[PDB]
């Protein structure tokens, strides 16, 4: 969850684990004072009505706009359902992680000031492409490779299992 | 017969509220809201009353 990078050798030693152990300590600090604080006051009250002024701020009848391009600068050119073109302001709780051109974004009412973002369908052709589990049967039911086996393996899969290998040397896996 | 004419009666202003609009539910979502087509008119997220 958006961690630390240890940035030691990355190879099992003795400084990935003491830049490891430094940060399941401060974790551990952090969690301590946490607890005590939540005992010492639950808070629940003050996050909620959070949600209240936000839900406050944007109104009931959301509109569900297209976002067309972001100035970089907490404003955006949002498009209306018909196919006016407004330039708003994007306000403070829009997860911004989340906004890109294309993207259904909510709009406020009255000032379609961006308040929000939505999800969208998985299935441009991932659907379409992707094989799942193959019916037809695993490793088992093919036999007599073996070499050829061995190699598909190191090629795809070993890189995939243990980086270190590859890593270690500095090379990376054919292509 | 004396309730029909009073209803009668009143049918002017019952008839001069606004009316309301007809959409197709998307997906309910979130706390209590609701994700509506509005044709022709483009999607929102409306709140959801008590009943």
């Amino acid at each position: 969850a958006s961690k630390l990078p240890l940035v030691t050798p990355h190879t099992q030693c003795r400084l990935k684990l003491l830049k490891l152990e430094r940060i399941k300590d401060y974790l551990l600090m952090e969690e301590e004072f946490i607890r005590n604080q939540e005992q010492m006051k639950p808070l629940e009250e003050k996050q909620e009505e959070e949600r209240s002024k936000v839900d406050d701020l944007r109104g009931t009848p959301m509109s569900v706009g297209t976002l067309e391009e972001i100035i970089d600068d907490n404003h955006a050119i949002v498009s209306t359902s018909v196919g006016s073109e407004h330039y708003v302001s994007i306000l403070s709780f829009v997860d911004k992680d989340l906004l890109e051109p294309g993207c259904s974004v909510l709009l406020n009412h009255k000032v379609h000031a961006v308040i929000g973002v939505l999800m969208d369908d998985t299935d441009p052709l991932v659907t379409v492409m992707k094989v799942e589990k193959a019916p037809q049967e695993t490793y088992a039911d093919i036999g007599g490779l073996d070499n050829q086996i061995q190699e598909i393996k190191e090629s795809v899969e070993l890189p995939l299992t243990h980086p270190e290998y590859y890593e270690e040397m500095g090379i990376k896996p054919p292509k | 017969l004396n309730a029909k004419v009073r209803l009668l009666r009143e049918e002017l202003q019952l008839l001069q509220e606004q009316g309301s609009y007809v959409g197709e539910v998307v997906r309910a979502m979130d706390k209590k809201k609701v994700l509506v087509k509005v044709h022709p008119e483009g999607k929102f997220v409306v709140d959801v009353d008590k009943n």
